[PDB]
DNA sequence: CCCTGGAGAATCCCGGTGCCGAGGCCGCTCAATTGGTCGTAGACAGCTCTAGCACCGCTTAAACGCACGTACGCGCTGTCCCCCGCGTTTTAACCGCCAAGGGGATTACTCCCTAGTCTCCAGGCACGTGTCAGATATATACATCCTGTGCA
DNA sequence: CACAGGATGTATATATCTGACACGTGCCTGGAGACTAGGGAGTAATCCCCTTGGCGGTTAAAACGCGGGGGACAGCGCGTACGTGCGTTTAAGCGGTGCTAGAGCTGTCTACGACCAATTGAGCGGCCTCGGCACCGGGATTCTCCAGGGC
């Protein structure tokens, strides 16, 4: 009785919404904590400007988006609709990573 | 007497700093000597590229019903044009987003 | 107005509040904005309700009046408004976005109220709406909240179009004269618009007397046995000495050297690696490795065989956790009041500690937790594990037990260590406290 | 003696956040094993970039990493970024 | 008085007003345009430097800049930019 | 009439050609193709033998790498046969 | 001059695919491979001709080819 | 007079030309000035890389039962090492061929 | 006569005789090794040039070379190369 | 039956051929040695401001956990046609040789362009400042998706 | 299986508010005008080499046809993992304290290390010569693949 959308309409709606927007889809404080933790391995007593974290977040989001696009292309190649670790690995292998 | 100072940009009809370009070429360690016409040529090329990208960005901004240009408009203009996309294929624009593109298999039918 | 008014209900006023009302009426007659420093426990809210009721009734000016209070006192203030002066019309702004919109549309925008009571956060949220009303009176409770300029609340409250202004703070002076100047600039922007023995003191008193009213909690009660203080020095343990030397030099990343020396004087286990290995045992390692804990371990049993009911105030919840471990080891009775304790849990713990007959013996409080409430009468002994930069914070901590409900003298044992950051912290606090005394107490 | 740990910082990159990134990428259905792979690839990418940026900062004899250092590291890796310098 | 930093923002604004008379540009977009100009300048200058080194010459000239432009820009942009640079060089030489 | 199953001879050829190192395209047809392509950019172009050899080396390396990626795509699609769709997918993921 | 691309023969394409490591080849892949080779060669020859014309020469050199491949991102070792 | 000539290559215990590297750095338009230790350091790095590659190629050639090194041996050595492969990941070696690698799904059942 | 041509062939041969005493080389392999040495030299020198420009200094020093090596070479190669360069510079400083 | 036999391909072991790598000489140019200078960079000093550590209080959006059902991935099966292996005929690559001439490579001379200096001064940059474009909220109006219902 | 209607999401005018963008002003420092000196590059001439055109004979490789089995692709069924919506929880985000140093940024001073110049002698490039390693061919093994007990 309660209204319910078919499984896949909300996915397309969200695709359109996030392809219309421009903001960052990763939380700032978790990303900053991750950046600090990674930096602690390479060198201690390191300080980060706020602009550096923003640049890292922008670059990381762009890289992940491009990866997901190529992954979706590979999944469509395999006559599927879902993306898989196989698709991610194939995309990275062809790109040379 | 001392003739009035006329800028090399005005001599070549350019809106770009021919003198600054000459200084950057001389200070950038590209060669020992720099020609007279090379900075003028380079300034003209930079001017044309800026004009092209700005024309496309202004078209996009008017298409979105706004007066100011934003990085979203810049990314929209850089994509959707083949030559600029090839020129800036490995460049990430901050606060630019992506293009609208949904695969025809995913579309419901 | 030498006598209590008639608009007050549910009991009559007394001399100190009637004199405060006279002072505020004179302030309004002279058209000056001022500060009430009556100290907690004298009826500042009662006096403010009396002033608002007076201005509503005796003067024919029912206008838009706003009272800014902390969120923790909104219900108490509304209950007092309904109780003492039910004549007035009072409306409160709190809740979610939809509740705020509903309240403003139903009651605020139509404009059938007299006093609006809102919290600081609701003022920041609804500044655009609140800026419309032709504000007449603006009573700000806990005026030391705005003691710092460059702050968003301070600038927002300055930008209102107001006629009469009032401040209700128990500690007008906290560290230096800049914050007092900021409060006085909010009161009278033109008079003080820059920067605040014969060259000083006398001039300060003659300037501030027409603007400040303060009466200590000593001319009304003639009770509450006087505060007793013992400043106990503590020898540094050997591991504490080793870590102190190591941090004095400079793998553990240490950014704030002062903030490392501070806990290092508290307990070495607060670092990483100072604690023994994986066995995770809890048997006499804590006591011996900390000199303050050795002193406290000696001190507690004597008080327990005596009056007991000790309060321990600390500036670090990690130190509070270490004290919880110690209390479990000694099988004492403990209650933890922290900044992470939910509101319902706080009241139940406070009531349980303040029962007529309880087995509780230790109550542990963060030095800045709760705030201007918290009734702890059964206590007799207050232990200040750490000393803070602002001595008024410790004064509030030690008057949380030194209130009208107490019957035995409070013994404030303050732990300090030789040749550490504690020495300079206590020296700074003493300088600030002496400045506060010389400036305000006269 | 009382201490506890919350979570690993790689888990701060949440499943809904990865879902939003895939939505911008143009993905309809997503497996459940994707999140581990995405965390791994992001960690590798960040490690490389941060190592190069730290090399630049150490060369400049500073203790603070700057947006210009990040831009230089990205340009070295072939991912030129416009907007921060 | 802060130190002086040089950006192409003024000239980008002049070009923008010439192309679209009534439009604006935000600070981030101007930063992006400045970065784009710097990147293109560096590409062309480096290519011209390598051309001079390959031909065993010590001077960067308009010929080297033209060849670098044709090597970097993709096609229609290349020919239009070459025409623009030739026009500017002719005007500069014939004027003063 | 001895006859091999359909696929063993292909594997033998795979092994031998992966062990060998010589060029796999005919030199004269490749040279004619190179000259014909250069006919569009400029007339009367003379080529050193080394230039055509280097072009052939680069072309064969590029095609071998492309075929490796195409085979990976085909195996991902659960096929043993490579297809133009596989080549197009490889080009799109490479960035061409 | 025409039909020179058909000089690139099906057996040659099959040999290249075998070195790549493929087993079964679809029949439509030969024309596609020819087009790919054509575009790659056109780009490389365009850059080489640009270098040769800058040098004011009429002969394309192995160094011109190497420089073109290097600027395209395909450094070649063995020719200078 | 003057003492006997002593090359900086021998003064640093190397086998690569320090003076030639210094001249190449000076005439390459890399900076305005060049320090004294830079040629020595760069020559040492180049010698290390060359020795590493040559050792790997010699091992490969011995596994092929040949004395001389050829481009096939160089390619085998480069592609069999992860770090050298990453260094030369965008480089084509003439007459090198490819590594023998057949996918497992194509093997006979 | 024909102008002189420089190459690293004799030094590569000396290194080869040092590492494998009884192994020879061919002309094609020598060409490949010369190209490899030139390529690595160009990469390191360009990185050091960019570092000097980024820090706004006019001199390329051993610090610049070390930073460039750490940037370009991966991992263990970088560590061993840094150690070798440090050793060579120490020997040069002491024995000069 | 899986194991046997036949057949082809791959590998290993010897013997004659050629050309290419390694060595040995000569000239010349480039690197080493001294001497002299100055400008870059190291070192220091003063200033200001953002970053950092340990907390409190509060709001609220976003993450998290749960249960349902439904498309979707995955395996299985059958069809057929396309790709492959092999033999035969044909075409053109390959090799060697010869001949001619355009054009690449070198050299010498001269001049014209550019580096470097010093005045001179106007364009560009930092600092304030006020008004308009865009962001937000809100109540309509429109488009879209989903389900039920006569069709059955 | 094709509409009607409902419920939801989304685009649309419209009013408000704010903070950043575009503008104006003062100053200063780097670019333009005038000038000289020197050496890099243009221009002409010459030489020889290396590219192109053509011809003949061999022979490996390409093109073509054929016969057949294995792979691609469509269809079908299932049980299962993921999307969708909902109710609870948590931590992000914002606003405040309270310090000190700390690290980056600018202005001066001075010394040592890199450039520049002249001179000179070994190191390196190019030219010849010669033997041994690679190569090519030949012949006896060993491994592997495909019928056939459907050996
Ligand atoms: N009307 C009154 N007369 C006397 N004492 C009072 C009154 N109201 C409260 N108190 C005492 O003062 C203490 C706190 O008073 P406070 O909350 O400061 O009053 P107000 O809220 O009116 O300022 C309480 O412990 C209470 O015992």
């Amino acid at each position: 009785k309660p209204h319910r959308y078919r499984p896949g309409t909300v996915a397309l709606r969200e695709i359109r919404r996030y392809q219309k927007s421009t903001e960052l889809l990763i939380r700032k404080l978790p990303f900053q904590r991750l950046v600090r933790e990674i930096a602690q391995d390479f060198k201690t007593d390191l300080r980060f400007q706020s602009s550096a974290v923003m640049a890292l977040q922008e670059a990381s989001e762009a890289y992940l988006v491009g990866l997901f696009e190529d992954t979706n292309l590979c999944a469509i190649h395999a006559k599927r609709v879902t993306i898989m670790p196989k698709d991610i690995q194939l995309a990275r292998r062809i790109r040379g990573e | 007497t001392r003739a009035k100072a006329k800028t090399r940009s005005s001599r070549a009809g350019l809106q770009f700093p021919v003198g600054r370009v000459h200084r950057l070429l001389r200070k950038g360690n590209y060669a020992e000597r720099v020609g007279a016409g090379a900075p003028v040529y380079l300034a003209a090329v930079l001017e044309y590229l800026t004009a092209e990208i700005l024309e496309l960005a202004g078209n996009a901004a008017r298409d979105n019903k706004k007066t100011r240009i934003i990085p979203r408009h810049l990314q929209l203009a850089v994509r959707n044009d083949e030559e600029l996309n090839k020129l800036l294929g490995r460049v990430t624009i901050a606060q630019g987003g992506v293009l609208p593109n949904i695969q025809s298999v995913l579309l419901p039918k | 107005f030498e006598d209590s008014p008639s608009y007050v209900k549910w009991g009559k006023l007394r001399d100190y509040q009637v004199r405060g009302l006279n002072w505020l009426i004179s302030l309004y007659e002279n058209g000056i904005n001022g500060i009430l420093a009556d100290e907690m426990g004298l009826g500042k809210t009662l006096q403010t309700i009396s002033l608002l009721g007076y201005m509503k009734h005796y003067r024919n000016i029912p206008g838009p009046h706003m009272v800014l209070v902390p969120k923790s006192t909104l219900h108490n203030w509304m209950s007092e408004f309904k109780r003492w002066v039910p004549t007035l019309r009072s409306v409160c702004l709190i809740g979610d976005k939809e509740q705020r919109a509903a309240f403003v549309r139903d009651v605020l925008l139509p404009g059938e109220w007299d006093v609006c009571v809102t919290s600081y956060e609701m003022l920041i949220k609804e500044k655009s709406v609140f800026k419309k009303f032709n504000w007449r009176y603006l009573v700000i409770d806990e005026a030391h909240r705005i003691k710092n300029e460059k702050s968003k609340l301070s600038e927002i409250v300055r930008e209102f179009k107001t006629t009469n202004r009032l401040l209700l703070t128990g500690t007008p002076l906290q560290n230096n004269l800049h914050e007092l100047w900021s409060l006085l600039n909010f009161l009278l922007p033109d008079v003080f618009n820059s920067a605040d023995d014969q060259k000083l003191v006398e001039r300060l008193h003659m300037v501030l007397r027409p603007f400040l009213l303060r009466r200590i909690k000593a001319d009304v009660e003639k009770s509450l046995p006087p505060k007793k203080e013992v400043k106990i020095y503590v020898g540094l343990s050997k591991m504490q000495r080793e870590w102190y030397t190591r941090i004095l030099m400079k793998k553990m990343r240490l950014l704030n050297i002062l903030m490392q020396l501070r806990k290092c004087c508290n307990h070495p286990y607060l670092f990483d690696g100072a604690e023994p290995g994986p066995p995770y045992t809890t048997d006499m390692h804590l006591v011996t490795n900390s000199g303050k804990m050795v002193v406290l371990d000696k001190l507690l049993p004597k008080l327990k065989e005596q009056g007991s009911r000790v309060l321990i105030f600390s500036q670090m919840t990690r130190v509070l956790d270490i004290l919880e471990d110690y209390c479990m080891w000694r099988n004492y009775e403990y209650c933890r009041l922290d900044g992470q304790t939910p509101h319902d849990e706080r009241q139940d713990s406070i009531n349980a500690y303040n029962e007529p007959n309880s087995t509780k013996f230790v109550f542990m409080l963060s030095t800045r937790a709760g705030g201007l409430g918290i009734n702890l009468a059964t206590a007799d002994v207050v232990i200040l594990y750490d000393s803070d930069w602002n001595p008024q914070v410790d004064l509030q901590a030690m008057d949380r037990a030194h209130r009208i409900g107490q019957t035995k003298t409070v013994r404030v044992f303050r732990f300090i260590t030789d040749n550490t950051v504690e020495e300079r912290i206590v020296e700074r606090a003493e300088m600030k406290l002496r400045l506060d005394s010389i400036v305000i107490q006269q | 003696r009382h201490r506890k740990v919350l979570r690993d910082n790689i888990q701060g990159i949440t499943k809904p956040a990865i879902r939003r990134l895939a939505r911008r990428g143009g993905v309809k259905r997503i497996s459940g094993l994707i999140y581990e792979e995405t965390r791994g690839v992001l960690k590798v990418f960040l490690e490389n970039v941060i190592r190069d940026a730290v090399t630049y900062t150490e060369h400049a004899k500073r203790k603070t990493v700057t947006a210009m250092d990040v831009v230089y590291a990205l340009k070295r890796q072939g991912r030129t970024l416009y907007g921060f310098g | 008085r802060k130190t002086r930093k040089e950006s192409y923002a003024i000239y980008v604004y002049k070009v923008l007003k010439q192309v679209h008379p009534d439009t604006g540009i935000s600070s981030k977009a101007m930063s992006i345009m400045n970065s784009f100009v710097n990147d293109v300048f560096e590409r062309i200058a480096g290519e011209a430097s390598r051309l001079a080194h390959y031909n065993k010459r010590s001077t960067i000239t308009s010929r080297e800049i033209q060849t670098a432009v044709r090597l970097l820009l993709p096609g229609e942009l290349a020919k239009h930019a070459v025409s623009e640079g030739t026009k500017a060089v002719t005007k500069y030489t014939s004027a003063k």
